[PDB]
This record gives structure tokens, C-alpha cells and sequence, in this order.
């Protein structure tokens, strides 16, 4: 299969939108399962945010293209249309034009059955004052969580990308908000469940103190992107791709962050009361896994939320049910 | 835009909270219909404006005076004469004096069918009934011979005043509610 | 003027600010203290205005089933079940029907009815609102709640409504009576 012109992504020869485009009964008639859902707001002159960003690490080539996740966006046309060029070199996308607050574009995209739905604006940072600014971002939020997909509902997994920080409080019920706390320690940022561009303040301190540690962030979350494929995107031409010698697929063996389940396999000897210096040592050395933390049930008996735990101590006791981030090859 | 998310502000801090709202467009309810936790038949409501002013000029083209019939049941108000007025403007003002009440229908009241409660009412109790709460329960307007009056009922009442409606409340037929001048209902069937 | 007239053809107009409903109608004696309850062009039922829907608030707050009882009469039976269906977002679903869902079609309306002719109009010959009030009540199930009558007892069509006359209220042959029915 084809490949971007570095080999470290999955890449298509270009398209016209309209090869993309689906109505809702192209949509439901499609077997969407395991994707993402984009749930875009957009008005169609509101700025370019970039969904390249999104979309690129969702098809880095350390992947193979049959479990690269299925991609469908649901928002404004004449927006997608402005940014479809950054977009239109990318395998499995796809478009439903129309609001995401529609519950029908939503059981269109099979929403229950998505790996993640992100709830993303590119609305003006104050079309009015700090209350309203993420109001349809917290009605998507609210909508997705209220649904019935009776053959559910507040167990669709979701990530919403807040404008305005203390609006985080609302995005989440069974909660005990308080204002004075900061974003950071808020439920919804500690399930993952919420992100807002105010917790990448102190990445420019780190550039100062050690390039190489934001270098090393920049490889992980773009999946790959190296200085030369940004000089490419920087000759203007779009990103250029095709068949790939030997020589530069080489790097399709990229160390990527994969998350492991302790409730079945090999390492589900440690979840019956295990410790995770136990387990640490075990998958570095039967696996090469090196395990970075884990991903838990706030509520241990009810709610499917989870918290993560980041580098536990060597005598953190596991749970049957825990869910560990890990740095891995394969 | 801003109601919704003060409702949504309200049910963030406690979901359980009675929130009635004034919304401008029809649109916007099917926002807070969609919210986890609004609840109607829990009390949660939203007058929306837009809907019910379409509503009673519908009703209008129907019946060529409903809006202001029905208009003026909705607003609490007291009939006062000034003697300037002409003949129709105390007919109409009379008529503005009515509200709609809900009301306990006495235990007189059991095993009647609507319609004989209906003029058991307007003939001696002077109140204009004109619905009943039948038991989880469901409102019936103007239900016909099939439908009798079950013990604690609650019926819908046009009237001058919530004093008025009492009445039918303290109605205590032969037992003590005998007497022919409405002002005199006001004690039980001891 | 529609000589094959003119101030006759039925009217009503949804105002954005009370005070113009003095505009809206000439033979009037307009007077700006007034609110607009009390002006003639509302009481014969030609103007309307959002300002007398406020105390529907408060009515949500101390009776919430009368709420219910005038949106069900107001929309004609939309119910809470047809308010979800729209909020799905796919617009208004429909088809045949079935008749266990068809019986829904016996809905209590709001009717006008006149005096003038047919079974009723003996009481439009000096009889009294109470008599014809009891009559169509057990004659029909017609429960009456108010009348709509000419202002000009002799001149023009204007009407206006009377809700719920006492029982001693003399008719008029030319009244129109607003009725409760089934069918
Ligand atoms: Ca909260
Ligand atoms: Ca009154
Ligand atoms: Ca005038």
C-alpha cells in the first residue's frame, strides 16, 4: 500500500470532497464500528483549525491499514469544503454535512459504537461573554450522554476540547464542581474526558530547559511527523506520497503508546492482587513493554469513568479490571 | 442561548431542582429536551413563547375569539367597575375577572358522571367546571356520560376567585350544603 | 373594496409593541394608559401581543396540569411523546395509522356555535345563558364557557367575547356561543 513520501504515514491520492460525502443513509448503510467521530462546529467563514492534526496521527504508518480506525466528521460543508485540501491525502475519512446536535446524524454515525467521539469549535473565542463561548460544546456533550440506543448512552466515550476552561465544571454530572479549583484536578480532565489548550502553557518553559523532551513529546503525538515532512508541507505542494522503497519502510516499526487490558491474557496474573512493580518488571522483560501508568474505575463495586494514574509506586496494588498505558513496538 | 445554559447551570449543581423557563423560539426546546436530567413529569417546564402566541391565533382562525377568551384565564385578575363605561365594556370586564382553577372535588361529588357534576356545579355552586384529573393519572376535558367522578378528584374550574372554587370543596349535599345563596357554603358535613 | 365588503373580512394581528394596538382599529377613543387587556381592538379578539402570555409562569409554578390542559387544547393534542419524536431531529414521522392509535381522533375541540338557527336558537329569543348552558349539556355534551357578541346592538361586525356570563344573562338571536365539544 501507498505511503507519504517518509513512510511514516498512510496516504491516498487526492479526491474531490464529493467522493467523501455521505448522506445519512450512505452513512448508516456503511458498518461503522471502532471508529472516530469528529463532531465539528464550524461556521462556514470561522478560522481553519487544522483537523490535519487530528487526522494525520490517526494514520500513522507503524499501523496496519486494516486496524487504521475509520474516520467520519459531522459538521458544516462549506467549512469541510476550505478544509478538505490538508485533508484530501488520507485513508478511511468521511463526511456527514450537518449539525452534530442532531440525534439523527448521530445514530447515522453509529455514535454507541465509536472508539472515541471528539467534540471540537472552531466558533469565535467571544461571539458573546464566557458563558455562552462553549455552549454548543456542552449541549453535544449533554446530547451524546442523554441518547438511548436500545437495539448505553452516558457510556459513549467522548473528548471535548473546552474554550474557556471553567466551563469544564458543567461537562460532567455526579461531579462536585467548585470554581477555585484549576482545570488539572477537575473529574473531567482526570477521566479524560475534557482538554483545553491553557494545560500547554508550560510546554515553552520545556523548549528552554530541554528541546529534546519536547522532540520526544512532538514524536509521540503526532505519530511521526519529523522535520523533513514539515519542510515538505512547507514547499507548498500538499503532502506528497506513493509506493515506498524498503529502505524508508524501515520505519514502520515506531514505539508507539498502546494501552493493555490486565482482565484476560498473559499479564492477567497480576490484576488478582498483583503489584505494578510486578507487572512493570515482567512485560519489560518478556515483552519489551515498558508501562507508564494506569487507567482505573473511580467507582470500585456503578459509572463506566476511569482516572489515570501516572508511573504508580512499585507496591501499587492492581485491580482486576485496571487498563495500563504502555510504550511498545508491536 | 444564555436560558439554556442557565438551566443547565441549575442541573449541574442538582439535578432534582424544579426548573421552569421562559424560551423565545420553539427550536431551542428540543435543547433542553436533550439535557440528561429534564424531566416533565417531574415538573420541569418551558413556556415557550413563540409556540403558545402561534398556538392561540391558531385557535383563532377556529374560533374567531379564542385568543382572548382563553388569553385572559391565564392572567390573575379583579373586576372593578368605573361607571364611565359602556354596557359591553362591563360584559367584557366582568368576564376578564374569571381565571382557571384546579380544585378537590368534595366526596358529594362520587359516582356522579361528569356531566351531572358539571351541572351540579354551574346550577347551584356558580362555578363553571370543565375538566377533571382522572387517576399515574391523566386529564380529561369535558368527558362524556361514561366517565364518572372517583373519590378526591380534581377538577378544573373557570371562576371570579380561588373563594369560589372552595365551594365545591365544602360541598356537602344534604348533609349540611342545603341552603340556595352560594356565600353560605363554607363548613362540612358534621 | 371587492364589489364583485372591505372592514369585514375577519382579522388578526400579532403586535411587537403593545402601545401601537391605538393604530389598529378607527371608532375606538384610544387612551395610552390603558392596558391592552382593555382595549377594544383586543377585546373583540383582532390584536394579540406576547405581554399577556408573562403570567403563564407563575401558572406553571402553582398548577402545572393547567399548563397542560391549554397546551392540549392551544396546539390541538401535541403531546410530550410528539415533543421527543421532533427533538430526534428527524422532522415529523407519520404513515397509515392503526386504529388503536386512530381512536386519538375524539379529541374535546374548542367549537363556536350561533344562535341564530338549529335546535339551540330558542334560547336566542330572550332566553337566559343558564337555560341554554344546562340544555346543551344534556343535550349534547356541549359545555359552553362563553359568548361572542356584536358590540353594536342596532352598524359594524366587531364582536366582542363575554367569558363565562352569569346564569341569569340575557341571549341575543345574533350571539355566538364558544362550546367544549367532542364532535
Ligand atoms: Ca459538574
Ligand atoms: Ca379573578
Ligand atoms: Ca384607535
Amino acid at each position: 500500500r501507498k505511503f507519504d513520501s517518509t513512510g511514516m504515514f498512510h496516504w491516498c491520492p487526492d479526491r474531490p470532497l464529493n467522493d467523501c460525502l455521505q448522506d445519512r443513509s450512505q452513512a448508516s448503510a456503511s458498518g461503522l464500528r471502532n471508529h472516530v467521530v469528529v463532531c465539528l462546529f464550524a461556521d462556514a467563514a470561522s478560522p481553519l483549525i487544522g483537523l490535519r492534526n487530528l487526522v494525520m496521527p490517526l494514520r500513522a504508518s507503524n499501523f496496519h491499514y486494516h486496524e487504521l480506525k475509520p474516520t467520519i466528521i459531522v459538521g458544516n460543508l462549506d467549512y469541510l469544503h476550505r478544509e478538505w485540501k490538508t485533508l484530501q491525502n488520507f485513508p478511511k475519512l468521511s463526511i456527514l454535512p450537518g449539525s452534530p446536535l442532531n440525534r439523527a446524524n448521530l445514530r447515522a454515525v453509529n455514535i454507541n459504537l465509536c472508539d472515541m467521539c471528539v467534540i471540537v469549535s472552531a466558533k469565535d473565542r467571544n461571539m458573546e461573554d464566557p458563558n455562552l463561548v462553549d455552549k454548543e460544546a456542552i449541549l453535544c456533550s449533554l446530547n451524546i450522554k442523554a441518547m438511548t440506543f436500545d437495539d448505553a448512552g452516558a457510556n459513549v466515550p467522548l473528548i471535548t476540547e473546552l474554550a474557556n476552561d471553567s466551563n469544564v465544571q458543567f461537562l460532567d454530572q455526579d461531579d462536585d464542581d467548585d470554581p477555585d479549583t484549576e482545570l488539572y484536578m477537575t473529574q473531567p480532565f482526570a477521566c479524560g474526558t475534557a482538554f483545553a489548550v491553557s494545560v500547554l502553557d508550560s510546554l515553552m518553559s520545556t523548549s528552554y530547559f530541554n528541546d529534546n523532551a519536547l522532540t520526544l513529546i512532538r514524536t509521540l503525538i503526532t505519530g511521526g511527523a519529523t522535520p523533513e515532512l514539515e519542510q515538505i508541507l512547507a514547499e507548498g505542494a500538499g503532502m506528497r506520497g506513493g509506493y515506498c522503497s524498503p529502505a524508508v519502510l524501515a520505519n514502520r516499526d515506531r514505539c508507539r503508546v498502546a494501552q493493555i487490558s490486565l482482565f484476560d491474557g498473559p499479564l492477567a496474573q497480576f490484576g488478582q492482587g498483583g503489584h505494578y512493580g510486578e507487572l512493570f518488571v515482567y512485560a519489560l522483560r518478556h515483552f519489551g513493554i515498558l508501562c507508564i501508568g494506569l487507567y482505573r474505575f473511580r467507582d470500585t463495586n456503578p459509572s463506566s469513568k476511569r482516572y489515570v494514574i501516572t508511573n504508580p509506586p512499585e507496591d501499587f496494588p492492581l485491580l482486576p479490571t485496571d487498563q495500563v498505558y504502555v510504550l511498545t513496538y508491536k | 442561548a444564555a436560558n439554556i445554559m442557565r438551566v443547565i447551570s441549575i442541573k449541574n449543581y442538582h439535578s432534582d431542582i424544579k426548573v421552569i423557563v421562559q424560551l423565545l423560539q420553539y427550536h431551542n426546546k428540543a435543547y433542553l429536551l436533550n439535557i440528561p436530567s429534564w424531566d416533565w413529569k417531574r415538573g420541569d417546564d418551558a413556556v415557550c413563547v413563540a409556540e403558545l402566541k402561534l398556538g392561540f391565533i391558531a385557535q383563532s382562525c377556529l374560533a374567531p375569539g379564542f385568543s382572548t377568551l382563553m388569553a385572559n384565564l391565564f392572567t390573575m385578575r379583579s373586576y372593578k367597575p368605573t361607571p364611565e363605561m359602556s354596557q359591553w365594556q362591563t360584559d367584557y370586564m366582568r368576564g376578564t375577572g374569571m381565571e382557571m382553577y384546579t380544585e378537590y372535588l368534595s366526596s358529594a361529588f362520587n359516582a356522579l358522571t361528569f356531566p351531572e357534576a358539571a351541572e351540579l356545579c354551574f346550577s347551584k355552586l356558580k362555578l363553571l367546571l370543565l375538566a377533571i384529573e382522572v387517576r399515574e393519572s391523566t386529564l380529561a376535558i369535558n368527558p362524556g356520560p361514561k366517565v364518572k367522578i372517583e373519590n378526591a378528584t380534581q377538577g378544573f374550574f373557570i371562576a371570579e376567585s380561588a373563594e369560589e372554587v372552595k365551594r365545591a370543596f365544602y360541598y356537602c349535599k344534604n348533609c349540611h350544603a342545603n341552603v340556595s345563596d352560594v356565600r353560605q357554603i363554607k363548613k362540612c358535613k358534621c
